[PDB]
């Protein structure tokens, strides 16, 4: 490609990345983010940690 | 890239209405227009050989010509 910044759209260089997950097998890894708050004091309250 | 009037310097440049297919799908227009109903017209005939220049662009090169 001799790529020239001169050239109309379709004729400069585009970059390319090609993500490609591939399963198999294991006990477990990564997964999604979880939420929180802020926890309180001196009041029944419902948590988990 | 195109440069529709003559430019701001005194430029020695062919002042000639004229449509440029350079390649790789670059288009530019090279004229002189002043504000007159006669260069209003020519502005229409000179963008319809642009128009039938991106038309063709996707044949091979030595087909990249009027039919005749």
């Amino acid at each position: 490609y001799g790529f020239q910044p001169t050239n109309g759209v379709g004729y400069q260089p585009y970059r390319v990345v090609v993500l490609s997950f591939e399963l198999l097998h294991a006990p477990a890894t990564v997964c999604g983010p979880k939420k929180s708050t802020n926890l309180v004091k001196n009041k029944c309250v419902n948590f988990n940690f | 890239n195109s440069m529709l009037t003559d430019p701001g310097n005194v430029q020695k440049a062919v002042c000639h209405p004229t449509a440029w297919d350079l390649g790789k799908g670059d288009f530019r227009i090279l004229m002189c227009t002043k504000v007159t109903m006669d260069d209003f017209l020519t502005a229409h005939h000179e963008m319809g050989h642009i128009q039938y220049d991106m038309a063709y662009a996707a044949q091979p090169f030595l087909l990249r010509n009027g039919a005749n």
